[PDB]
């Protein structure tokens, strides 16, 4: 009964932009995502389906993630283009689509209603924003047309296009691997991740920051729902987490690194796909959410455009609460004790070995601590002598959610005792 | 196809190169009847000559555009301008036999169609994409961006209206419940003549029977009196002749299928002959055609596009989802006959302020 | 049966090879269209009409017809221009082509199913009850996907 | 249902035509003086350069073409709906008008949008 | 589009040469180009007699001619002090508007056919040959007529002109009135 | 069955034209027979399994579509001002 | 291929040209408004075969060249009459066309003879329709094969068969 209130609002406001100045859209923007999170908080654990729409733990808590992601970037941009506001709503409602369904199909359209406003707000005409669109459409369609084909095939080996079926055996599977193609690509899970790195850079910052966290948030969302079995799991995990990370080493940009890092991430949150357990995996991406979210938060107060590596440095002298913050994303994004990334790096571990696959989780756990080089020259840069470097400090507004989003860190880190039970059906 | 039988193979391909045969005689008298016409509406006098009565003048042109250098311009695209004019000629011709000009077995015994899709507006509206398709590429073929002007002209207003087109004659499917033509016609014949229910959406389908080149969009565009048109300015002997004349078959297609679907499709409330009163609304909506040929200027397919996006296709879905409201509810069908003398008494008593 | 669908299948094959091989758009604009022609064929054989007369209507008399409108208004006929040839991923890319028909056809042989259902012709008329109903949210999803493109364009433009 | 040897037909019908056409083809193509020149090849208009070398056309085109392919996807939807239209009763139907706020929506979107463009 | 809106074509009347400079359906800038029709008349008049260059004026703008020859008239008239009978200037005026009227009949026309419809280009060439049969029952010639003089006019209406203006007078009200 | 090898070689073909073409729009025209030979599948299936694979087409198209316009949109944006539209000319962001 | 030699064939499609002439105007001057005239409401070309006008010169055989001949335009008017198709006449309506009229200087071409093959002359200025009319009937009688010149002559149906254009 949410889906009416996104309806509503979308076909409201894109009207209204015509007679409504940007601001005002802009306004009821906020207002429509906050009362779809509210619609969303009283239906907790109150499922609702009507088609294949299917509203239950997997799709309340991931949208709920997309819409806390589509809140804060709506926050940021001050844009005189009212357009570039409705999109948010059209993907927001996109990607909801993605998670509250096991249909196929409608799982395409989904996918493409979502995607297709990524394209187009990734064009500040910043000519190498462009590219990175060019770039990621292209492959997004190819992805697109790989997923059909799995599709294609589904249909083939179950009279029904809706995950779960029966299911046949080198069909099946081969049907499952084409599906499996286009999800991961989409989620960043390599031998499939070359658009991320370039789309994050060409990208404008808030814009890699609502991408980083809802995309991937309903890319997992959907993954959940396939049979992925479990070696093409583990052949994408150790390749995702090893290349991410190994070449995240090198990169001088900010961005881009985190690109880097949120393929590892990706790496790292396909492994609960053995059991999907996805309460584990929510909590995971909850806490992922967090801290990209705050990152990129800090970074869109930075540049917009880009933002180098050293570029951050000293910015704890300038503000501590957000050099405080931005330590601590750091250290959740490396799953550091007494952190809630840490607590969502062994859920999803934890996930795993139930499942008995362990030279696929050392990989990753070797590669994890490698990761602590530039995780550190990030977080440890904080303190450092600043050179010159652009500094526009901020509305309260900003402030006050990176705040909230490191107190969010460190508390799920001392007690994620609270939120777990209710990230099942509502145990 | 519910009701209808089927013919043996040859009798198929032999009525096909009647139904061909025809059409050239047809068209080429019909070409004479325009230019007598024509010249009757401007006091000056048609060809008294060469005739006795003219009925000769269609000749010497077929003798003429034979022997008249066909050409094969160098600067064009050599397989294409060959090609094009038999694209535009052949989706012409074609789907024309669906329209039924009697009851089965009129045809002094077997079948007055040729064949009798169950999907006929369909196959239709594919034929009509492709003839505008034939023509903006002998547009381009030229190789003369003149002509391709002209021929992205064609293309864009044509095809808006082929849309139009869709918006307006869904109405008529609803209330007939077929996508074979013969069953809409059987529909006119026991509840009567479909456009008195459907005025308005009929209106839209005139007017956008207009943009297929019939005249007063006329901004087709002809080579004549404008940036020239495409498909012609670069074609000599038969491939101009092929082009005009698939532009003349498709204008009586149109003038025949308008009373089919909306008006009375022969099947006359009285007197109930099957051929001749089908070809007399045909002549009817030529002579309209013809009389609008004379009687009016361009458009310049701006202001057009303007009048078909905002005007016609609005009004066209609006009356199309009345009419499914009302059958859905279905409750009488006589809100509609209401409501369409309504509109059309509005959209006349208008002028007489 | 098989003896005219053989025909077809070639013809179907040899448009594919130059739809994927011509380097004048328009020329594979051409193919593509006769290509779908063919397509719309084989659906008719297939017992599913509609579709195949939609394809024909929408994407020959639609799409296909904007994309040749773009490479006239955007000359682009010679596309093999700002080369950067890889002359390697000429070949290379043809192998991991004929790997990514070998798995498929790997896939889908010596699999035999059950070819007959009473469809009863893939009419319109069979289609609304799904379509308008079961379907419907599908339908609902697809136009509200319709509305965003169309924002998503305009404002891809705008220029000021 | 209906027949398939009609569809059958249909393509015997273009197989004649066709023919004949390229029949007339023939005809055109024998009966001639053929006299080839420089001067008779050339484009247009006295001597060189009847448009000659510019920037591209106007994408106005392609603003229309892509509005008809949405706008025809859109009849291609609706026409299953008008004929199997009482048996869903207002239920169906109600969908569908949802439906068409959507594109209409579009419409009246690129209408108080406008294209001069 | 550096297109060539040729001489004569398309269907330009009064042939001229236009380079459109033109990107679209708009227009950047149409650069002219001239010299397609000079006949040399202002050199000419420089080798032949007064009396004859009556022979040359008229065919220089075809639609409004006598114009052109009263102005010439009127020109010498004052360079050599000549006078003209007020039965002269009469007639004057009226067969120079009466082309002054054929010429607008004949500007109509061409501009509904060049752009527009094709119809009312007839009807008023229609009253236009009625004027252009008063010319030849005067001037026997449909226009182009040789009928003034440096002095005055060559010589007098016929008997049977008189009722045809007349006539013509009467129905042109209606005609006009019509195309309006 | 031929008929499901056919898609199966003309998705490849489709594949072999997005892996080789230049051009941004080639690109895009393979895509389109890429998802209609996937389209052509689904017929197929449809044919087998009871119908909604044909109702399932139907919205696969109108999804193409849709993306082709937008997708269109964009390869004008870049190259309407930009030089040729291939696509091997745009390497700024590299990794 | 030319449609010439049998006997039966010859004269037939010779009859067909003869009535189906498609003009081509190639207005220059003051003669073109009576050439306009020449299908008025009052005398109309409207019967001989010449009522529909493709101002295009791919559409049309009789070239009808209707006033006075600037040099600058002479090269103009000899593309045209190349941009017909090869079955093309050239009549010279009006005085200024076939000679040099009352301009007879540096700006006018003193015989079109010059750049075209003329094939029949109308004088006058302007001559009325229906010397247009004569003149087409000439054209129409010449193509047949029955035209005589006052030498006697059978004179060649179509000039631009007799010129090593180059
Ligand atoms: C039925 C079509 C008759 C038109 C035939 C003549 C072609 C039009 C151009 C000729 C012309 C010229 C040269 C011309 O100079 C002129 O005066 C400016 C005209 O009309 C006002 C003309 O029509
Ligand atoms: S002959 Fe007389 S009417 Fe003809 S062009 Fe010359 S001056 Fe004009």
């Amino acid at each position: 009964m949410t889906l009416a209130i996104l309806a509503v609002f979308s076909v409201a406001l894109t009207l209204l932009g015509f007679v409504l100045p940007p601001q005002g859209v802009k306004r009821a923007t906020l207002l429509g995502l906050a009362l779809a999170l509210a619609s969303l908080l009283l239906t907790w654990g109150k499922p609702f389906a009507f088609g294949p729409y299917a509203v239950d733990g997997v799709s309340q808590v991931f949208t709920l993630l997309a819409l806390l992601g589509a809140l804060w970037t709506v926050g940021l941009v001050r844009s005189g283009r009212f357009e570039f506001y409705l999109l948010v709503l059209y993907a927001a409602l996109g990607m909801h689509l993605l998670a509250s369904t096991r249909h196929l199909l409608l799982m395409l359209v989904a996918l493409e209603a979502l995607s297709l406003p990524l394209y187009a707000l990734a064009t500040w005409r910043r000519g190498q924003g462009l590219e990175a669109a060019l770039k990621y459409f292209l492959l997004g369609a190819l992805a697109a047309a790989f997923f059909l084909y799995g599709a294609a095939l589904f249909y083939g080996a179950t009279g029904s296009l809706v995950l779960g079926a029966p299911g046949e055996g080198p069909l099946y599977a081969l049907a499952l691997g084409l599906l499996l193609v286009g999800l991961g690509f989409k989620a960043a899970l390599a031998p499939f991740h070359f658009w991320t790195p370039d789309v994050y850079q060409g990208s404008p910052t808030p814009v890699v920051l609502f991408m980083a966290t809802s995309v991937k948030a309903a890319a997992f969302a959907a993954l959940l729902r396939v049979a992925a079995p479990p070696e093409a799991l583990a052949l994408l995990v150790a390749l995702s987490v090893v290349v991410g990370n190994l070449a995240a080493l090198a990169q001088k940009e900010a961005k881009r690194l985190l690109a880097y890092s949120s393929i590892a991430h990706a790496g790292y949150m396909a492994l609960a796909l053995y059991t999907g357990n996805a309460q584990a995996l929510g909590f995971y991406l909850l806490t992922y959410v967090l801290a990209t979210g705050l990152a990129f938060a800090v970074l869109s107060q930075i540049s917009p455009d880009r933002v180098p590596l050293e570029a951050l440095r000293g910015l704890y002298r300038k503000d501590p609460l957000l050099g405080l913050a931005f330590l601590v994303a750091m250290l959740s994004l490396l799953g550091l004790p007494p952190l809630a990334g840490f607590w969502g790096k062994y859920l999803a571990f934890a996930e795993a070995a139930r499942a008995g696959a362990w030279g696929v989780l050392v990989l990753a756990l070797v590669t994890s601590a490698v990761s602590a080089y530039y995780y550190l020259g990030l977080g440890l840069a904080v303190f450092a002598r600043p050179e010159e470097t652009p500094f526009r400090p901020g509305p309260p507004w900003a402030r006050a959610a990176v705040v909230a989003a490191g107190v969010l860190l460190l508390a799920l880190g001392l007690l994620p005792g609270l939120v777990l039970p209710a990230l099942a059906a509502g145990g | 196809t519910w009701s209808y039988p089927v013919d043996p193979y040859w009798m198929v391909a032999l009525k096909a190169l009647l139904v061909v045969v025809g059409l050239l005689t047809a068209f080429a008298f019909m070409t004479l009847i325009e230019r007598r016409l024509l010249a009757r509406f401007q006091v000056r006098m048609g060809p008294n000559r060469v005739g006795p009565f003219g009925l000769l003048q269609p000749l010497a042109d077929a003798i003429k555009s034979i022997f008249k250098e066909d050409i094969v311009v160098a600067q064009a695209d050599r397989f294409l301008f060959v090609l094009a004019p038999l694209i535009s000629v052949v989706f012409a011709l074609l789907a024309f036999g669906l329209i039924p000009f009697g009851p089965p077995g009129s045809f002094f015994g077997y079948q007055p169609w040729v064949i009798n899709l169950d999907l006929g507006i369909l196959y239709l509206f594919a034929v009509s994409e492709l003839a505008v398709y034939g023509i903006f590429l002998s547009g381009w073929a030229s190789g003369s961006k003149y002509s391709l002007l002209g021929s992205l002209r064609s293309s864009a207003s044509l095809i808006s209206y082929e849309l139009g087109l869709g918006l307006a004659l869904l109405a008529p499917v609803l209330l007939v419940g077929s996508l074979n033509l013969n069953d809409i016609v059987n529909w006119q014949k026991e509840h009567g003549w479909l456009f008195l229910y459907a005025f308005p959406a009929f209106l839209v389908y005139l007017i956008a029977s207009m943009a297929e080149a019939a005249r007063t969009p006329f901004d087709l565009p002809e080579a004549e009196q404008e940036l020239v048109g495409g498909y012609h300015t670069e074609y000599s002997s038969i491939k101009w002749a092929l082009f005009q004349m698939a532009e003349y078959i498709h204008f009586i297609t149109a003038s025949a299928l308008i009373p089919t679907l909306f008006l009375g499709g022969w099947t006359m409330p009285v007197l109930e002959v099957p051929y001749l009163w089908m070809f007399l609304k045909i002549a009817f909506f030529l002579f309209f055609f013809i009389w609008i040929r004379a009687t009016w200027f361009r458009l310049r397919y701006d202001q057009l596009l303007r009048f078909g996006w905002g005007f016609l296709f609005p009004l066209a879905l609006l009356w199309f989802l009345v009419t499914a409201l009302v059958v859905a509810l279905d409750l009488p069908r006589t809100y509609l006959l209401y409501l369409s003398a309504l509109s059309f008494l509005v959209l006349l008593g208008a002028v007489l302020y | 049966m098989s003896l005219l669908e053989g025909l077809a299948l070639f013809l179907l094959l040899l448009s594919g090879v130059l739809v994927v091989t011509l380097r004048n758009a328009i020329h594979a604009a051409l193919a593509l269209i006769l290509n779908f022609l063919v397509l719309a064929g084989v659906y008719v054989a297939l017992d599913a009409r509609f579709l195949g007369f939609i394809q024909v209507i929408v994407y020959a008399g639609a799409i296909v017809v904007l994309f040749l409108f773009v490479i006239m208004l955007l000359f682009a006929a010679q596309g093999e221009i700002g080369f950067d040839p890889l002359v390697r991923s000429r070949p290379l890319a043809a192998l991991l082509a004929l790997g990514v028909a070998g798995i498929l056809a790997a896939g889908l042989w010596g699999l035999d199913l059950a070819f007959t259902q009473d469809l009863k012709g893939g009419l319109p008329q069979a289609l609304g009850p799904l379509l308008y109903g079961d379907w419907l949210f599908v339908l609902l999803a697809v136009g509200f996907l319709l509305m965003a493109a169309t924002v998503v364009a305009v404002a891809l433009v705008e220029p000021g | 249902m209906a027949p398939i040897q009609e569809y059958v037909g249909t393509l015997i019908y273009v197989g004649v035509a066709l023919f004949i056409g390229v029949a007339a083809l023939l005809v055109g193509a024998l009966l001639g003086p053929k006299k080839p020149g420089r001067a008779k090849l050339m484009p247009y208009e006295s001597g060189n350069d009847p448009a000659g070398e510019v920037k591209r056309f106007p994408v106005h085109f392609y603003v229309v073409a892509m509005l008809f392919i949405l706008f025809d996807v859109e009849v291609a939807f609706l026409w299953p709906y008008a004929v199997s239209a009482g048996g869903l009763g207002l239920y169906g139907f109600l969908g569908v008008l949802a439906f068409t706020l959507l594109l209409f929506v579009g419409f009246l979107y690129e209408w108080w949008k406008g294209v001069m463009r | 589009m550096t297109l060539n809106v040729g001489p004569q074509h398309p269907s330009t009347h009064g042939v001229l040469r236009l380079m459109v400079t033109l990107s679209g359906e708009e227009v950047l800038e149409v650069v002219p180009h001239i010299g397609y029709l000079h006949t040399g008349f202002e050199k000419t008049m420089e080798h032949r007699t007064y009396l004859q260059n009556i022979t040359y004026t008229p065919r220089m703008d075809y639609l409004h001619s006598f114009a052109h020859d009263l102005a010439y008239a009127l020109a010498v008239e004052k360079l050599l002090g000549a006078v003209v009978p007020p039965r002269a200037e009469t007639i004057r005026v009226i067969l120079n508007e009466l082309s002054r009227l054929a010429s607008h009949l004949v500007f109509l026309g061409t501009g509904l056919l060049d752009l527009g419809a094709l119809t009312p280009f007839f009807y008023a060439f229609r009253e236009r040959e009625t004027i252009l049969d008063l010319f030849e029952w005067v001037t026997g010639q449909r226009f182009h007529h040789n009928y003034i003089r440096i002095g005055g006019v060559k010589e007098d209406l016929p008997e049977e002109f008189v009722p045809e203006l007349k006539k013509l007078l009467e129905v042109l009200p209606h005609r006009i009135d019509e195309y309006e | 069955m031929s008929y499901l090898l056919t898609s199966a070689l003309l998705f490849a073909l489709g594949v072999y034209g997005v892996l080789t073409r230049r051009t941004a729009i080639l690109v895009f025209l393979s895509i389109e027979l890429m998802l209609n030979a996937a389209n052509l599948s689904l017929v197929g299936f449809a044919r087998a399994y009871g119908l909604d694979g044909q109702v399932a087409a139907l919205m696969v198209i109108a999804v193409a579509a849709a993306e082709v316009a937008v997708g269109l949109g964009l390869i004008v944006a870049i190259f309407r001002h930009r030089e040729s539209t291939a696509v091997d000319d745009l390497s700024e962001l590299r990794g | 291929r030319e449609g010439i030699l049998f006997t039966t064939l010859e004269k037939l499609v010779a009859w067909g040209r003869s009535n189906s002439l498609w003009p081509a105007t190639f207005g220059l001057a003051c003669c073109a408004i009576e050439m306009m005239a020449s299908t008025d409401a009052r005398n109309d070309l409207a019967r001989f075969g010449s009522e529909v006008f493709r101002a295009s010169p791919r559409q049309a055989d009789v070239m009808i060249v209707a006033g006075r001949l600037s040099k600058k335009m002479a090269p103009v008017m000899r593309r045209v009459w190349e941009q017909m198709p090869d079955p093309k006449w050239v009549i010279s309506m009006g005085a200024c066309a076939s000679s040099g009229g009352m301009f007879n200087n540096y700006a006018i071409v003193q015989n079109v003879d010059s750049v075209v093959p003329v094939d029949v002359y109308v004088p006058g200025c302007p001559p009325r329709p229906e010397a247009l009319i004569y003149a087409v009937m000439q054209l129409q009688k010449k193509v047949r094969g029955q035209a005589y010149n006052e030498r006697g002559e059978r004179l060649p149906p179509v000039a631009a068969w007799k010129r090593t254009r180059g």
